[PDB]
RNA sequence: CGAAGGUGUGCUGUGAGGCAUGCUGGAGGUAUCAGAAGUGCGAAUGCUGACAUAAGUAACGAUAAAGCGGGUGAAAAGCCC
């Protein structure tokens, strides 16, 4: 609406943000997001940071309730490959990609 | 710049020349660079006035 | 300036009580004479102009057991008010109700050191109204509920003093100095000499009226350009800004550095200069044999045993009580060295020490700008003109207490119409410790 | 605790002092043994009189000291980064099998 | 150049002049028991801070010069003017009230001392 | 004469500041920065005929500057030459040295 | 008072393609006829840039093992003590 909060450009494992956004998705907030705090990945902490600013966002500024809030949709989409070298044997070397994320993160009305 | 240099007379702007250049910035750029006495505007100056003096005695002997 | 936060709920409907009551304020120490009436804001004997005569002691304002003065009894219970709020704040976290708790410690503090005052302000009452009832000051009838004159005459002057000092210590929300000074100017300037404005004689320069008025407003001018710091660190020239960008290429430019710097010297007391010069002549001229005072009526000086020896020995002494005293135990330039770990990169870091035998020489041969806040306010009563045997020739202890609340009214506002502070760039850095 | 705390209250202190000490004896002194009344006249007054007789001298200001200072320059995260192409491959293998 | 030295130009035009004409002042220039001694001590205090002269007593400049010269410069530095104009709205208020006041106290000196 | 001003235009700034350089003028010498004249006779004869200060051993040392590791093309501080003057009399508290 | 291009759609020509139009877009583009081209791309172990795939797979660089308690910090198996 006016109440999201996303994130682009830093490095982690894309994929492994994929995992936890479907497992949240729909299931509203702080009753579904307390997993995250409480179980495996460092992706969990990622998103969990995205999840309570959107919420802050529906609280203070615009919106007072939080309540009345659902996280609709939450995704990520896949960030930059930065480029990097391995040096990997025989002088022959090959390329690293420093994989990044955009966390998309959508809640709207409950 | 124009009066300046005119007026100048060899015996004379010898000795002017010391005075500029020893105790009138020798102290100036010391004091200025730890920003005891910095005052930029002072720095422009003197420095490319002292140079004029030099350029008339390899010209043509002083004026 | 008048605020409200006092106790009990609300603060903004204690903000409609205030100014009304302050009618009450002033009713109960003028008028109702169960707890006494006289000498606290209420003056018996219309007028004014000298009441003591026949000495050069008596033209400062004089005395004879007790003294010929306008009303704000004492001495202790207004001075001990300030330095026992500043005392206990930063001496003692023990034995004290605050531990400083911001702007809420500020009132808190007061309220307590005011009871601690109360005992002060008893004292010289006991003196004072045993010897009252034999000369002027009787009232007109007190009714009396007690049957005792013991505690009697002692506590009837005190209360009425009580009400002015329990309004004076609520007020002090944002807590700050010469707050105190300010509710006992008042007093003082009501009564003392406007019913001619410098006595004429048809002289050099009393011989016309009004003249008084003229001198007051330079005397503020000065207190306010008091505030004004001193500054010049290393500082260097301003070249940089920078702008937003992800890559750099320049920062950095001017930056200030705190060993302390000068504070302002003069500051703090009100009424200083006009009894230093008073003491010494008169003790050698006539609690001893000699004589020596102001004298003459002309352009002749005089002014010989006094004025600036007053100066140098006391002014010096002052100044230097300021820096070195709590320099030993307890002093901003503390303040200084935590707030500028974030100065780090340029300017200095880990040293020897930040600072060593500079900054000591430094405030002690200064002493210059001591001498002429002190000089300049005080010199005009001083000296005046000529050296007349009227008022204001020597002594203007009148003319010193009045500037205070005067240069408050831009200062404070501006603090007032904001929920201000300043500063905001840090956490708490991270300690890398080692060397 | 603080010195200069201490210092404040004698200031205000002997200030004041100095002038009552030397008040109560002030008056104009001597110890005249009175012409009594033969006839002539009595008493005296002033124009006004400086309000009734009791001590009023009076004092204070502030703690004191004064203090400004400046703050800029604050918060850059950034980067720049650079990368180049190579080649290489090695030779180290006869293809012949027997 | 003036940052290495200040105190002698005044000196001379004074010294010039000023000593023979300091005796006769306020009509005076006979003995009451001699005088006239005056203008030997006024002569000879001059004579030895000349003689001294290098970096010449009296608050001195081998090393002393730094002392005093740089607790003066940052304290002067500072600008008067800028203070002044806001300064001024606070010094036209002080005038009024110590003219004011008299009329006051006065009215409140009637009305009491007197209880039934 | 012995020497022209040219040869007394050796000095350009002090150092007066930090570490190594606060400590050591208070415990020990006396340091400025020496343009990069590269000699050690003319800054001894340098503080002899300006000011009148006295000096013990004069220690020459070539600063090679340091990095400034943002590029633009080759970056870094410029040369100079630090020395140890040393103080053998003068005992001055910064900012006076001698000057008649 | 909305060009080119981009992106959807309709229509039309045997076709190469053309025309119209919504949206995006925020400025320039060009009936008609003739002349001239670095004139049409999918492959050249083509060339160049980007982004895939295998894959969250192999590996994480010595078989000279580390454990605990405080400290800092947003967070300590790795840092400091
Ligand atoms: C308007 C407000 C005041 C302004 C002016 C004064 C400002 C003073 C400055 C700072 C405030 C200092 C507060 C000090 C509080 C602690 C005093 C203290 O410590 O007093 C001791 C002495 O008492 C005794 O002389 C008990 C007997 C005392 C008899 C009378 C003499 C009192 C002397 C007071 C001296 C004060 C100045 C010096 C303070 C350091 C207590 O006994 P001790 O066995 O030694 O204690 C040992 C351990 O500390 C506790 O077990
Ligand atoms: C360099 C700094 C100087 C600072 C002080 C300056 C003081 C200036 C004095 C007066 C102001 C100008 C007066 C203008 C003329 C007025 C009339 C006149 O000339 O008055 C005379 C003034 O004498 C008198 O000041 C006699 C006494 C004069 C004493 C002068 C002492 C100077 C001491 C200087 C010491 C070194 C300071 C160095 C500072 C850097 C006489 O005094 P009257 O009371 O009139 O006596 C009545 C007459 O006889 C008949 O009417
Ligand atoms: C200098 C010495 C060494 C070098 C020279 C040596 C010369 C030979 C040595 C001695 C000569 C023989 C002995 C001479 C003794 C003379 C004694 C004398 O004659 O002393 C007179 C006062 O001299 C006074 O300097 C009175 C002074 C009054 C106070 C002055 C205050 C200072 C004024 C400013 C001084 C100059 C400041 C600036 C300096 C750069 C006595 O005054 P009477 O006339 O009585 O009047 C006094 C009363 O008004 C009425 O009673
Ligand atoms: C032949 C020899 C004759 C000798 C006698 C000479 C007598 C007349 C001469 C001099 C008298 C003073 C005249 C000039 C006054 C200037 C006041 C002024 O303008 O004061 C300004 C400051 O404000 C301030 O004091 C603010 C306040 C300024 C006004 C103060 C007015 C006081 C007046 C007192 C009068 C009392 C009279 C008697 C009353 C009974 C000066 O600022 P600047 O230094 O320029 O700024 C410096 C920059 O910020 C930084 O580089
Ligand atoms: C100025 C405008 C007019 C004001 C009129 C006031 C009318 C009553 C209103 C409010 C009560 C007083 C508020 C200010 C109290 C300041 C002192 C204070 O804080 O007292 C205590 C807190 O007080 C409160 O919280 C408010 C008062 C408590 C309830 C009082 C009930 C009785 C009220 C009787 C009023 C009678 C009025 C009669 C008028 C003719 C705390 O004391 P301490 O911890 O500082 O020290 C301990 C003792 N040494
Ligand atoms: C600026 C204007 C002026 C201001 C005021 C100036 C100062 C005041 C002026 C003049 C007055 C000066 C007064 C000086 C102090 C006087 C002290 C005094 O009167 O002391 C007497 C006070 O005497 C009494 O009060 C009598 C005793 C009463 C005791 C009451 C309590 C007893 C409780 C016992 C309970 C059981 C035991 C408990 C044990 C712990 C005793 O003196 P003395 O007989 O020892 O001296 C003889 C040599 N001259
Ligand atoms: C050591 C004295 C310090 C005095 C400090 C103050 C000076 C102020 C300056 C000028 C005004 C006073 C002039 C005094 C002239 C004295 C003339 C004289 O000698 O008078 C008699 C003597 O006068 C004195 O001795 C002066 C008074 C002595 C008692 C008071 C001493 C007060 C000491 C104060 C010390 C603290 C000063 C602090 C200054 C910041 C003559 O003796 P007699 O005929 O009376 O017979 C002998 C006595 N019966
Ligand atoms: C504020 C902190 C510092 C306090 C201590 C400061 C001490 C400073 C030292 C010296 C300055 C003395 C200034 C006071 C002079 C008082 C003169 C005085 O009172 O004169 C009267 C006479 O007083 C005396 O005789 C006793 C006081 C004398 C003090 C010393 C005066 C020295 C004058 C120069 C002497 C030259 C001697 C020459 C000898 C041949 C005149 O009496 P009258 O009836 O004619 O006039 C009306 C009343 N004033
Ligand atoms: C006030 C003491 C404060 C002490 C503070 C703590 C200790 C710090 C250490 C040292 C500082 C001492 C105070 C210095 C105050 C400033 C003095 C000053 O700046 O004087 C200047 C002006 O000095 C003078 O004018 C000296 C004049 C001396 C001769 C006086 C002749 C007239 C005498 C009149 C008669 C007096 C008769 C007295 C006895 C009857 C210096 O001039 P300049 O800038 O050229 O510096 C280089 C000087 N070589
Ligand atoms: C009516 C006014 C009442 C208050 C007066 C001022 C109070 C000032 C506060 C405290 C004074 C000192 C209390 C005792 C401190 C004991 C511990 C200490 O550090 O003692 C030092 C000695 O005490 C002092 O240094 C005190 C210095 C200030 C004293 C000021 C005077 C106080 C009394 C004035 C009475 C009235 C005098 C009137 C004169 C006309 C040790 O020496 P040091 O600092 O060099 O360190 C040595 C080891 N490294
Ligand atoms: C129980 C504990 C709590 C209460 C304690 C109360 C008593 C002690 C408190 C305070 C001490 C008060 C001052 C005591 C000494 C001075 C008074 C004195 O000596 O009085 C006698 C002398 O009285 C006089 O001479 C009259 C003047 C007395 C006040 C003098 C004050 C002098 C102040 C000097 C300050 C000096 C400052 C120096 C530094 C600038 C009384 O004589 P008498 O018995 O014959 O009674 C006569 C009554 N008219
Ligand atoms: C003890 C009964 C008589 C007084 C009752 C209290 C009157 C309060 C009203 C007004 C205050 C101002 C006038 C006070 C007159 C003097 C009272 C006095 O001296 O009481 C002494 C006794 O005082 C004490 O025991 C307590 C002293 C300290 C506390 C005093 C507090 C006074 C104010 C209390 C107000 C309470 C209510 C406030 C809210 C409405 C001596 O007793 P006595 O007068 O009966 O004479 C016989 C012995 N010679």
């Amino acid at each position: 609406m006016e109440t999201i909060a996303k994130h682009r450009h830093a490095r982690s494992s894309a994929q492994k943000v994929r995992l936890v956004a479907d497992l949240i998705r729909g299931k509203k907030v702080s009753q579904a997001l307390d997993i995250l705090t409480y179980t495996n990945k460092k992706a969990a902490v990622l998103v969990k940071k995205v999840l309570e600013s959107a919420i802050a966002n529906a609280e203070h500024n615009d919106g007072a309730d939080i309540d009345d809030l659902k996280v609709t949709k939450i995704f990520v989409d896949e960030g930059p490959s930065m480029k990097r070298i391995m040096p990997r044997a025989k002088g022959r070397a090959d390329r690293i990609l420093k994989r990044t994320s955009h966390i998309t993160v959508v809640v709207s009305d409950r | 710049m124009k009066a300046k240099e005119l007026r100048e007379k060899s015996v004379e702007e010898l000795n002017t020349e010391l005075l500029n250049l020893l105790r009138e910035q020798f102290n100036l750029r010391m004091q200025a660079a730890s920003g005891q006495l910095q005052q930029s505007h002072l720095l422009k100056q003197v420095r490319r006035d002292v140079a004029r003096v030099k350029t008339l005695l390899n010209e043509k002997a002083g004026a | 300036d008048f605020q409200s936060a006092k106790g009990g709920l609300g603060e903004l409907k204690r903000r409609l009580l205030f100014v009304i009551g302050a009618l009450i304020v002033f009713r109960i120490g003028s008028f109702i004479p169960i707890p006494g009436i006289d000498a606290a804001v209420l003056a018996k004997l219309l007028e004014q102009q000298r009441g003591t005569i026949i000495e050069m002691f008596n033209m400062f304002s004089g005395g004879a057991l007790s003294r010929a003065s306008i009303f704000a009894l004492g001495i202790m219970p207004y001075i001990s008010a300030s330095i026992i709020i500043q005392l206990l704040t930063v001496v003692h976290p023990t034995l004290a109700e605050i531990k400083k708790e911001g702007e809420s410690g500020r009132r808190k503090i007061s309220q307590y050191t005011r009871y601690g005052t109360l005992v002060l302000a008893i004292f010289q009452s006991i003196g004072i109204a045993t010897g009252l009832p034999n000369m002027p000051g009787m009232q007109g009838l007190v009714i009396n509920p007690g049957f005792a004159f013991y505690f009697t005459a002692v506590v009837s002057l005190v209360t009425g003093t009580m009400f002015l000092m329990w309004l004076g210590e609520q007020i002090t929300e944002r807590g700050i100095g010469n707050g105190i000074s300010i509710i006992i100017f008042a007093g003082i300037v009501a009564g003392l000499p406007p019913a001619i404005a410098h006595t004429i004689e048809q002289a050099r320069q009393g011989d016309l009226h009004f003249l008084v008025l003229l001198l007051v407003a330079v005397l503020v001018f000065a207190v306010t350009f008091f505030v004004v710091f001193v500054e010049r660190g290393q500082r260097r020239i301003v070249v940089n800004y920078a702008k937003r960008q992800q890559g750099r290429r320049v920062y950095a430019a001017q930056s200030t550095h705190l060993p302390l710097k000068v504070n302002m010297a003069g500051v703090i007391p009100a009424i200083f200069a006009s009894s230093i010069i008073l003491f010494p002549a008169t003790i050698a001229s006539w609690f001893g044999g000699g004589t020596g005072w102001n004298w003459l009526t002309t352009i002749s000086l005089y002014l010989q045993p006094g004025q600036p020896l007053y100066v140098l020995l006391y002014a010096s002494a002052i100044i230097f009580f300021c820096f070195f005293y709590t320099a030993l135990v307890f002093n901003p330039r503390e303040t200084a060295d935590n707030l500028k770990k974030s100065g780090a990169f340029v300017p200095g870091i880990r040293p020897g020490e930040q600072t060593a035998k500079y900054i000591d020489k430094v405030m002690t041969r200064l002493t210059l700008v001591g001498a002429l806040y002190i000089t300049f306010i005080c010199l005009i009563p001083e000296f005046m003109r000529d050296a007349m045997k009227v008022p204001f020739y020597f002594g203007g202890t009148s003319l010193l207490i009045v500037v205070v609340v005067i240069m408050d009214f831009m200062a404070q506002v501006q603090t007032l119409m904001m929920s201000s502070q300043y500063e905001s760039a840090l956490k708490k850095a991270n300690l890398k410790g080692y060397g | 605790g603080t010195r200069l705390a201490g210092i404040l209250f004698l200031l205000t202190v002997l200030t004041t002092v100095l002038v009552s000490g030397w008040v109560v004896l002030g008056w104009m002194e001597d110890a005249q043994r009175l012409p009594l009344s033969k006839l002539v006249l009595t008493g005296e007054r002033h124009y006004t009189r400086n309000d009734d007789i009791r001590q009023s001298i009076l004092a204070l200001g502030e703690p004191g000291t004064f203090m400004t200072q400046d703050v800029n320059i604050i918060q850059t995260q950034i980067e720049q980064r650079l990368q180049h192409a190579r080649l290489d491959k090695p030779g180290a293998r006869h293809p012949c099998w027997p | 150049r003036g940052l290495e030295a200040m105190k002698w130009v005044v000196v001379v035009a004074l010294l010039l002049v000023a000593i023979v004409g300091n005796y006769l002042y306020r009509d005076i220039m006979l003995p009451l028991r001699a005088l006239a001694v005056v203008i030997l001590i006024a002569a000879a205090g001059g004579v030895a801070l000349l003689t001294t002269k290098g970096k010449a007593t009296v608050a001195f400049a081998r090393e002393a010069r730094t002392e005093v010269r740089k607790v003066i410069w940052p304290t002067r530095q500072e600008t008067l003017h800028t203070t002044l104009i806001v300064a001024a709205v606070t010094a036209v208020m002080s005038l009024i009230l110590w003219g004011l006041d008299g009329i006051l106290v006065r009215l409140v000196s009637f009305i009491t001392g007197l209880r039934f | 004469m012995i020497r022209e001003e040219r040869l007394l235009k050796v000095l350009r700034a002090p150092h007066v500041s930090e570490k190594a350089s606060t400590a050591m003028e208070k415990s020990n010498t006396i340091v400025l920065k020496v343009a990069k004249d590269a000699t050690k006779a003319e800054i001894k004869a340098a503080v002899q005929k300006l000011f009148e200060v006295e000096v013990e051993v004069v220690n020459t040392l070539v600063v090679k500057g340091k990095v400034k590791r943002h590029g633009q093309r080759i970056g870094r501080r410029s040369d100079w030459k630090k020395a140890y003057v040393t103080l053998k009399e003068g005992q001055n508290l910064d900012f006076v040295g001698g000057a008649e």
